[PDB]
């Protein structure tokens, strides 16, 4: 059925550094029947090579496509900041599921704060229990609710911002959502956090009625 | 010895007092056909052959035009904002043998070998004056009247893997197919021997599988404009457009009646733009014909499910000319 | 050159329909397939099906087959995309693209003569919202620490604006005074049909105390504004 598996899902590289994106059809395809693509944030993607290795209008010889059979990669000779995208490949109607070219930078542990519900809020019988994380590096982070030690599932959002453009970090929250019944029942609110940046999983809590 | 183009003039066998339109154009149009037409096979020598890209294919869509438009002539005509009209007398109209034939100073090779799939090279050619005679036969989905396969059937295909490439499919057994106008005036039908039909899906299943071990769907057309979202012909003169679901409705791991319209108003296949004719003509209206072939598309979609559905298709007409055609090729001589 | 123009953003109701429209211009229509690609947001572009323009045939992806409508107007060569029965889940960004042209003025070429999945000419897109929804201001809370979990000289307020539709809204801290270490993030549209986000700003835990600080949140499609003061709860 022609399904493609692009790897890595991330890819950091430093300005002036190599890159070398990966494409594996589920089966032997054609070279001619494989093209790359590049997505920046707002735009539609955009046709870089329409061949295997036959580059497109305005696309500098430093994308440089490759591979047969199973096998397809596109290799940029020196990444510059206008590089930087999500890259697609395709093979008639399917396309992968994305690279992510990432401008990369030092490891960064996130600074953690939990915030407990307002009583405004708890008003209106609604309870929002948030999580930050701020300024990490790398973008992998694991946001663990758990709730008088009872690991949650299911009643919370994560929303992670850009890649900053100064610091080139990410910062997320995560927020549970409870009904005020359920969040006046229980005590102990706990935010648990998994990074590269700790030496160990980072634990912010509180308890329901304190300063 | 290179592929070339020209103006391959026809060969028919029309009759001076029919008043039937085919007969009248091949009468100034073409020459009488040859008796004892002569076949030479070439020894030791393999030709590289393209049903896609057949200039062949090419000249016949511009005869066939020309053909309509001198005899099937319409009340009104909108071509882009410019509304022709003229007079429109009901004609006698059906298709008669076409052969074509090389000029001087060139040829036509032939591939002989049964198993060839339209694209690539035969090593077994052979050399014809002419075609054999095809009855250029404008429909949609089903291809009428025309050419069989010899032992098993054929899917032709540019790249079957490509969803957008036209599928034609050519049969080794005819099924009947009879529409009739009986004596509404624009209702007509018609009827299709089911087990005949059953054993056809069957046969194209088989070698459709070949390309895709998965469950075999046939459905509907899901889009279009009429004329190929129906089989669309025509009989006695009057355009049909006929209802297709009961032939392409069936899961693979009596008699068939097809409801059918006659319409005044049409999509010209020539061209872009509408046409209108007279009212139909009264008595009975009655079509016996053989499908032959079929027009296909694949469903596309980027998922691993346990199905490939196809669902007929066509329009460009060229397509039909090409299921005759496939194995013809003109080529310029020293 | 080619242009492919699509219409503008549109907000619909579950169960509705909407129609989308791709208006083209720069070459023949009737010489190349039109096709519809759908792009969730943060995931892979997906395609929908093609069309001829050309007796107007089409080929439906298998999953969206009941879903999508491709269709097209001749003479103002522009393209429409109708999806029925929305959905959350039909929530996204929606794409006309064509491939490259292999006839510029060859006798009889058509569209499926051509190579089809070369996509060098894409729309800008149209976003489409299915929510049950209707424009409404923002709920703003303010999100103050517990005051038994701090560290050194580095504390975290914001304020959680919750509630609201449709997007988007502006939030600045002190009127747009205090912009160092500002995060708000991207808005999500929860089961309720209606966006909610957090902005928050790290300070130093020694100005907590002396320095007020306030999000100034602006909604204009509700004309609604909202100044919340955040501090720690004693
Ligand atoms: C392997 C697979 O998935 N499907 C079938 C297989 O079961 C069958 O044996 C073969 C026909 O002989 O064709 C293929
Ligand atoms: C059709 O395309 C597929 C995918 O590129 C390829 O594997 C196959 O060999 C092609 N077949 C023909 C007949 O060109
Ligand atoms: C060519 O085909 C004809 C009929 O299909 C057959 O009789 C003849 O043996 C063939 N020759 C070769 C070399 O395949
Ligand atoms: C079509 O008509 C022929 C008579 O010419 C007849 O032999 C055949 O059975 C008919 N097929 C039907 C009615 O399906
Ligand atoms: C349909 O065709 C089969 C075989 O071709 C034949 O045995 C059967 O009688 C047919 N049905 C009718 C109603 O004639
Ligand atoms: C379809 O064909 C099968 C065998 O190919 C046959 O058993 C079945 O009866 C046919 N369908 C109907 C409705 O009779
Ligand atoms: C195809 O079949 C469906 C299923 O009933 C039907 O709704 C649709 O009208 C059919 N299409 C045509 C062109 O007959
Ligand atoms: C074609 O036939 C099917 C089945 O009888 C029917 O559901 C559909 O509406 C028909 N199409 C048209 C255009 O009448
Ligand atoms: C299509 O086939 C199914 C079962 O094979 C049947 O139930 C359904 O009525 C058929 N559709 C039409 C329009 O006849
Ligand atoms: C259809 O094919 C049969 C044999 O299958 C033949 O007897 C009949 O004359 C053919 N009719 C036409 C119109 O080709
Ligand atoms: C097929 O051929 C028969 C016999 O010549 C003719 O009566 C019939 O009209 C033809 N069908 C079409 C669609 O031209």
């Amino acid at each position: 059925y022609i399904g493609l598996t692009q790897s890595p899902g991330t890819l950091s590289v430093s300005p002036g550094e190599r890159a070398t994106l990966s494409c594996r059809p589920s089966q032997a395809i054609s070279k001619s029947h494989l093209a790359w693509y590049s997505q920046k944030s707002g735009q539609p993607p955009r046709l870089l090579l329409t061949g295997t290795y036959e580059r497109a209008s305005g696309v500098p010889d430093r994308f440089v496509g490759s591979g047969s059979g199973t096998n397809y990669t596109l290799t940029i000779a020196s990444v510059e900041a206008e590089d930087f995208a999500v890259y697609f490949c395709q093979c008639f109607e399917g396309f992968g599921q994305g690279t992510k070219l990432e401008i990369k930078r030092t490891v960064a542990a996130p600074s953690v704060f939990i915030f407990p519900p307002s009583d405004e809020q708890l008003k209106s019988g609604t309870a929002s229990v948030v999580c930050l994380l701020n300024n990490f590096y790398p973008r992998e982070a694991k946001v663990q609710w758990k709730v008088d030690n009872a690991l949650q599932s299911g009643n919370s959002q994560e929303s992670v911002t850009e890649q900053d453009s100064k610091d080139s970090t990410y910062s997320l929250s995560s927020t549970l959502t409870l009904s005020k019944a359920d969040y006046e029942k229980h005590k102990v609110y706990a935010c648990e956090v998994t990074h590269q940046g700790l030496s160990s999983p980072v634990t912010k809590s509180f308890n329901r009625g304190e300063c | 010895w290179k592929e070339a183009e020209t103006t391959l003039f026809c060969a028919s066998d029309a009759k001076a007092y029919e008043t039937e339109k085919h007969n009248v154009w091949a009468t100034h149009a073409c020459v009488p056909t040859d008796p004892n037409p002569q076949e030479i096979h070439l020894e030791n020598v393999t030709e590289e052959f393209n049903m896609w890209k057949n200039n062949m294919v090419e000249q016949m869509h511009t005869d066939i035009i020309s053909l309509w438009d001198q005899s099937l002539k319409p009340c009104v005509k909108l071509t882009g904002g410019s509304a022709i009209t003229q007079a429109c007398p009901k004609v006698t109209f059906e298709p008669i043998p076409i052969h074509y034939c090389a000029p001087a100073g060139f040829a036509i090779l032939k591939c002989k070998d049964e198993e060839f799939n339209g694209i690539g090279p035969c090593k077994n050619v052979s050399t014809v004056q002419c075609t054999h005679g095809i009855k250029p036969v404008v429909s949609t989905q089903l291809l009428l009247n025309g050419s069989l396969a010899e032992k098993e059937v054929k899917i032709r295909c540019e790249n079957i893997t490509n969803n957008a490439k036209t599928i034609i499919v050519q049969l080794v057994n005819p099924v009947k197919i009879n529409c009739t106008r009986p004596n509404d005036i624009r209702q007509a039908h018609c009827n299709v021997n089911r087990t005949e039909w059953n054993n056809t899906l069957h046969q194209v299943v088989e070698q459709l599988r070949k390309h895709f071990n998965k469950t075999i769907n046939f459905a509907n057309s899901t889009g279009g404009d009429l004329e190929i979202t129906t089989h669309s012909f025509n009989c006695g003169g009057e355009f049909f457009y006929c209802n297709t679901t009961n032939l392409f409705n069936s899961t693979w791991n009596d008699t068939i009646i097809l409801p059918c319209r006659i319409k005044q108003i049409i999509n010209m296949w020539q061209r872009v733009g509408q046409a209108m004719y007279a009212p139909p003509i009264r008595g009975v209206i009655r079509c016996e014909s053989n499908i032959t072939g079929l027009i296909l598309t694949r469903d596309g979609g980027n998922t691993n499910s346990t199905r490939e559905t196809f669902r007929p298709g066509g329009g460009d007409m060229r397509d039909n000319w090409r299921s005759e055609l496939y194995k013809y090729k003109v080529v310029k001589i020293e | 050159q080619h242009s492919q123009v699509q219409s503008g953003t549109q907000i619909k109701t579950p169960g509705a329909s909407v129609t989308l429209s791709c208006g083209t211009s720069g070459y023949d229509f009737m010489e190349s397939l039109i096709n519809w690609v759908r792009q969730e947001i943060g995931k892979r572009p997906e395609w929908l099906g093609w069309m001829n323009p050309r007796g107007g045939g089409v080929n439906y992806a298998q999953r969206f087959q009941g879903k999508v409508t491709m269709t097209r107007d001749v003479s103002s060569g522009t393209a429409y995309l109708t999806l029925r029965g929305l959905t959350s889940d039909d929530t996204a960004k929606y794409y006309c693209v064509r491939g490259k042209s292999c006839c510029n003025g060859r006798r009889y070429c058509n569209g499926a003569d051509c190579f089809n999945w070369d996509f060098e000419y894409w729309g800008q897109g149209t976003l489409v919202i299915v929510s049950p929804a209707s424009t409404k201001g923002p709920s703003v809370f303010p999100l103050a620490p517990s005051s038994k979990s701090t560290s050194g000289g580095t504390a975290a307020l914001g304020c959680l604006v919750k509630d609201y539709f449709p997007e988007p809204v502006t939030v600045s801290w002190n009127s747009g005074a205090l912009t160092s270490g500002v995060h708000t993030f991207p808005a999500v549209l929860q089961s309720s049909g209606l966006y909610s986000l957090s902005s928050v700003v790290t300070v130093p835990s020694s100005s907590l105390g002396t320095q007020t600080y306030i999000c100034n949140v602006n909604h204009k499609p509700s004309n609604t504004k909202v100044d919340k003061k955040v501090e720690p709860k004693s």
